[PDB]
């Protein structure tokens, strides 16, 4: 009946332990999302700088561009990772 | 505003410095560890009169090798093979 | 829902050695380890309050005892 | 033995095509003994040659040792490749329903369990497909309906058992 | 889970909206909690690169409760261009001029000194009253738990527990009070 | 004038209290130290620094053995406040010809002769 | 100095690992002299090693030039392409056979910055981490301030 | 000595209590059961192990790289077995030992790829008008190994 913790999302929480107490041994199957726990589908510069960040919540100092100095520093094929 | 004289560590005046707990909780421990220290430093052994003699002949040992090491001090050998050696940085093949 | 020195001293008290970089990585790509080790690092807390409180006499915690060695 | 016939014909033609093949010659040196015309040598000559070489160690090894290549070679090409990014599809709530209906006929309820923002130009929509009171399977999106297959597909590959939980291999 | 590449990380690099609550609570504590929340503190992926955050809104900031005697202690002064305009304004001052200050100052000054302060607090939204846009009302997802634990006052206990309570003393039974 | 800092004879003194907190005991008492040093050299005066030089302790938080004779003694208690003491008390008898590969410090003084890498 | 150097992510050529392995080096071209006090250490490599190292991995063929040469140089190439031209100038002949194992062990790949010294291919088994972990879900996903 | 119920009367966090030893352990042996089972079953998929090796907890999976800063002594292209896990888990259960955990228990097979050496490395020294100027290129040797698979025992 013990819980160390609420067991009501992302997983279950079950400790276990070996006979040998050498090694410890979990069970945390995944929770499942019930079904009454959802809801049906239903069916120019300065203006423009400040409606962009208006609508992006961002600052209108990154919405300017920069010199051909920082744009040719830029590197256009950066390392494929994954 | 807090304008103090020049250097704050130094002179008639200085900024007070007060202590934590940190610093207080490390003398405790630090005074633990001297106490544990001297209570182990209060149990001796031989008692002195015992140890007249009991391993002169290891430092006297010690000594003769450090004394012999140090007389060993000479230039090193020579050889020939080197010499002759040298000659073969003009190799030739066929 | 717990604190890092206290997940810390919990991980520590029970012979699982974990650096950080291995913590986060699992926290990061691994939700459930971490929760695991949440779980057990809160039952350790609560077993170490409970032996201080009662001095044990005699469960000595189902999950401490530390495995001896020779 | 979960996949169809239409989607293992679709792989088999993807890892026999031609860009895994140029990128398999070019790494392997093939690209410097082949005997073609107009260097560099077009993908379709690299990837004939490819296949007279396979052909060859066919020839002159055995079976054992070509499948053993394959599983090498090939096999191991596709290892961080996600499914359907090699496989492409068109409604994949088509393949669903089919699926479904090879399996159980039940319409997936089509449900919203988390939503943040909203009205925002930034959300991100959780949905999922019940079905019959049992979510099978679920993903986030941009959109609603982008969210919605991409949760389809997620569907699929579990289906399909090509999640990330699979087994590696045997080697 | 699986997830393809490009719907994973949208999801797992979304921005989420919260809402915290004032109603006699100390503003310290507020301002940490919505500081952790706009840096990003609290999700396991925190970095100032990845510019992660959420925005936070904050309701109910005209019944903030000080502690000790900050209402008439805390000088919330600003200097001007001009001379001779440094203005020493009060905590009460303040708030009876301006409810939605103290919680900004607050944040302002809790988040770090760097260019991502400004967009950081852009993130958020405060508002004196239980009146919230429609946008912001629909965009608000979960509550995490209050801070303070609020007194109670006698008003409210019940009279179950007022007489589970028993007394101890016995004042003269002719005592004038 | 900061000169050489003494110690008087009241100092030595283990009482009947300090042998009862301890696991120390008068009767019997141990032969060897493990001295180890948790305290720099810097800031100290020359002589320290010289005695240090002669015991062996230039590298920190490492085990070190010497006699415990009064000469010992004397030369450990002129760096006290710089270096750790404990007692060697070994469980079993002393490292045989045989006993030489396998064996290990342990922390509160327990030389182990048959040092595995199993669980008990 | 790496802001100012190229970088590349850590990663194999062919995830060799998987299957079988093959030999990264592809072949060796050594540039002896014949006369000249510039290449005894190349020569007596040539002499009594080369045969030894390249019997010890048949899976790659070395050349010799001997030609008038008055620097003696290595061309290491290697499958995807990359070349490692170096040079053995006056070099003892354990140095140059340990030159030329590091070679042999070596890929093609870039000697640059290897930035995180670990390709997961699928880091996440139990799912990645998103915004929406270790919550709950109210009865029918009410979000707070709302009646029906 | 009974004390009404107040603000700080009790303490602020939750009393809770833990079960008994009995049932407690027979908890654990029926949850080691089924892990066992479910091991046995074959239920598992992609494997993952915190192989501890160069002095360093890597969060091994399956099929994924690692570059070890010094030399090993092997010549590219063997199998290597490695020991020293104490983390190892996939999905729905976990496994961890106290530390290390038994050699039969889990077995992660490597290989070696090749040895190559880091990027040049430059030292460097300066000091304030004391003509201290000191420098020195280093090359640290490099290796790379490749997990193949992680089996795993229904040792329990
Ligand atoms: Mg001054």
């Amino acid at each position: 009946t013990y819980s160390p913790l609420p067991d009501d999302y992302n997983c279950n929480v079950e400790l276990a332990l070996t006979s040998d107490g050498r090694t410890i041994v979990c069970y945390h199957p995944s929770v499942d999302i019930p079904y009454e726990h959802t809801k049906p589908i239903p069916r120019e510069e300065g203006p423009m700088i400040e409606q962009l960040s208006k609508m992006f919540f961002t600052t209108k100092h990154r919405w300017y561009p920069h010199g051909r100095y920082h744009r040719c520093r830029k590197n256009l094929n950066p390392p494929k990772d994954r | 505003r807090g304008r103090i004289p020049g250097r704050q560590w130094i002179g008639k005046h200085r900024r007070p410095r007060f202590v934590s707990l940190r610093a207080k909780q490390n003398m405790i421990r630090r005074l633990e560890i001297e106490a544990e220290n001297h209570y182990w430093l209060s149990m001796p052994y031989m008692t002195r009169e015992q140890e007249r003699g009991h391993a002169a002949v290891r430092r006297r040992e010690a000594f003769e090798a450090i004394k012999a090491a140090a007389t060993s001090k000479f230039p090193p050998h020579r050889f020939i093979a080197d010499q002759l050696d040298h000659l073969n940085v003009t190799k030739k093949w066929s | 829902g717990l604190k890092y020195p206290a997940l810390i001293g919990n991980l520590v008290k029970c012979q699982v050695e974990l650096n950080r970089k291995v913590l986060a990585d699992l926290a990061i790509y691994e939700p459930k380890t971490f929760k695991s080790l949440a779980a057990l690092a809160s039952r350790r807390r609560h077993e170490g309050f409970a032996a201080a409180l009662g001095d044990g006499k005699e469960p000595e915690g189902i999950f401490s005892r530390v495995v001896q060695y020779h | 033995p979960d996949m169809p016939t239409e989607g293992i014909k679709n792989l088999v033609d993807f890892l026999t095509g031609e860009e895994v093949v140029c990128h398999v010659a070019r790494n392997l040196a093939v690209e410097q003994l082949t005997l073609s015309e107009e260097f560099p040598v077009p993908p379709a000559v690299l990837q004939q040659t490819f296949f007279a070489v396979i052909g060859a160690l066919l020839q002159s090894s055995g079976p054992e040792r070509t499948a053993l290549f394959i599983r090498d070679f090939l096999i191991t090409q596709m290892t961080g490749k996600e499914l359907f990014e090699m496989w492409k599809i068109i409604n994949p709530m088509g393949l669903l329903v089919e699926e479904l209906k090879k399996r159980n006929v039940s319409a997936p309820e089509s449900r919203l369990t988390r939503q943040s923002g909203g009205t925002t130009a930034l959300p991100l929509y959780f949905v999922g497909l019940y079905c019959d009171k049992k979510l099978i399977a679920e993903g986030p999106g941009e959109t609603v309906l982008v969210a919605e297959e991409e949760a389809a597909r997620v569907a699929l590959r579990k289906l399909y058992g090509f999640t990330e939980n699979r087994r590696p291999w045997n080697y | 889970s699986s997830f393809s590449r490009a719907p994973q990380q949208w999801a797992t690099f979304a921005r989420i909206w919260y809402l915290l609550d004032g109603k006699m609570q100390p503003p310290g504590k507020l301002a940490a909690m919505a500081s952790i929340r706009l840096q990003g503190l609290h999700k396991p992926v925190y970095h100032a690169l990845s510019d992660c955050g959420d925005h936070v809104v904050i309701m109910n900031t005209r019944h903030i409760a000080f502690s000790g005697n900050k209402w008439e202690q805390k000088v919330y002064s600003s200097h001007t261009g001009y001379p001779g305009g440094f203005r020493q304004v009060t905590a009460a001052q303040l708030h009876l001029r301006d409810p939605v200050a103290i919680v900004k100052l607050a944040i302002y000054g809790m988040l770090p000194k760097n260019l991502h302060r400004r967009t950081m607090m852009e993130r958020l939204h405060l508002f004196p009253d239980e009146y919230i846009p429609e946008d912001i009302l629909k965009n608000l997802v979960e509550e995490l738990p209050q801070p303070r634990k609020i007194p109670k006052r006698l008003d409210e206990y019940t009279q179950e527990e007022i007489d589970a309570f028993p007394r101890l003393w016995t004042p003269p039974e002719d005592y004038r009070l | 004038k900061f000169t050489r800092s003494r110690i008087p004879e009241k100092v030595f003194q283990a009482s009947p209290e300090d042998h009862e907190k301890y696991g120390g005991d008068p009767q019997n008492p141990h032969k060897l130290h493990i001295v180890t040093r948790i305290k720099s050299t810097r800031r100290r005066p020359y002589w320290e620094k010289d005695i240090i030089k002669m015991l062996g302790l230039e590298k920190a938080h490492t085990p070190q053995v010497h006699k415990n004779i009064p000469s010992v003694n004397a030369k450990l208690k002129v760096v006290k406040h710089l270096i750790r003491i404990k007692p060697l008390k070994l469980p079993q008898g002393l490292p045989a010809e045989e006993n030489m590969s396998n064996t290990c410090l342990k922390s509160t003084g327990e030389l182990v002769v048959q040092w595995h890498l199993k669980p008990v | 100095t790496a802001r100012g150097t190229p970088s590349r992510f850590l990663a194999s050529v062919l995830h060799n690992g998987l299957g079988r392995y093959v030999q990264q080096l592809q072949r060796l071209s050594f540039s002896v002299s014949r006369d000249g006090a510039s290449s005894r250490g190349a020569r007596e490599f040539v002499e009594r090693e080369v045969i030894d190292f390249a019997r010890r991995n048949p899976g790659v063929v070395i050349y010799v030039n001997s030609r008038p040469c008055c620097v003696p140089r290595v061309v290491a190439e290697y499958l995807n392409g990359a070349v490692r031209e170096e040079s053995i100038h006056c070099k003892s002949v354990e140095e140059i056979s340990t030159l030329v194992q590091k070679l042999a062990d070596q890929s093609g790949l870039d000697v640059i910055r290897i930035r995180k010294p670990f390709h997961t291919d699928n880091p996440s088994i139990q799912g990645q981490w998103h915004p929406f972990t270790n919550k709950p879900t109210t009865f029918r996903g009410l979000r707070p301030r709302e009646v029906q | 000595g009974y004390v009404p119920k107040t603000s700080l009367s009790s303490p602020p966090w939750p009393e809770v209590v833990l079960p008994d030893p009995v049932e407690e352990t027979r908890h654990h042996a029926e949850v080691v059961k089924k892990v066992n089972e479910m091991i046995v079953t074959g239920q598992y998929g992609r494997l993952f192990a915190v192989v501890h090796f160069a002095s360093r907890q890597w969060k091994v999976t399956s099929e994924d790289l690692i570059l070890i800063g010094n030399e090993l002594d092997l010549a590219c292209g063997e199998r290597i077995r490695l020991e020293k896990v104490l983390l190892v888990g996939a999905d729905n259960f976990t496994l961890l030992g106290k530390p290390l955990l038994g050699k039969d228990l889990v077995r992660v097979e490597a290989t070696v790829i090749e040895k190559t050496e880091s990027w040049p490395r430059i030292i460097m020294r300066f000091r304030k008008r004391k003509n201290f100027k000191k420098k020195r290129i280093v090359t640290t040797p490099q290796t790379v190994l490749r997990i193949n698979s992680i089996e795993i025992a229904p040792c329990l």
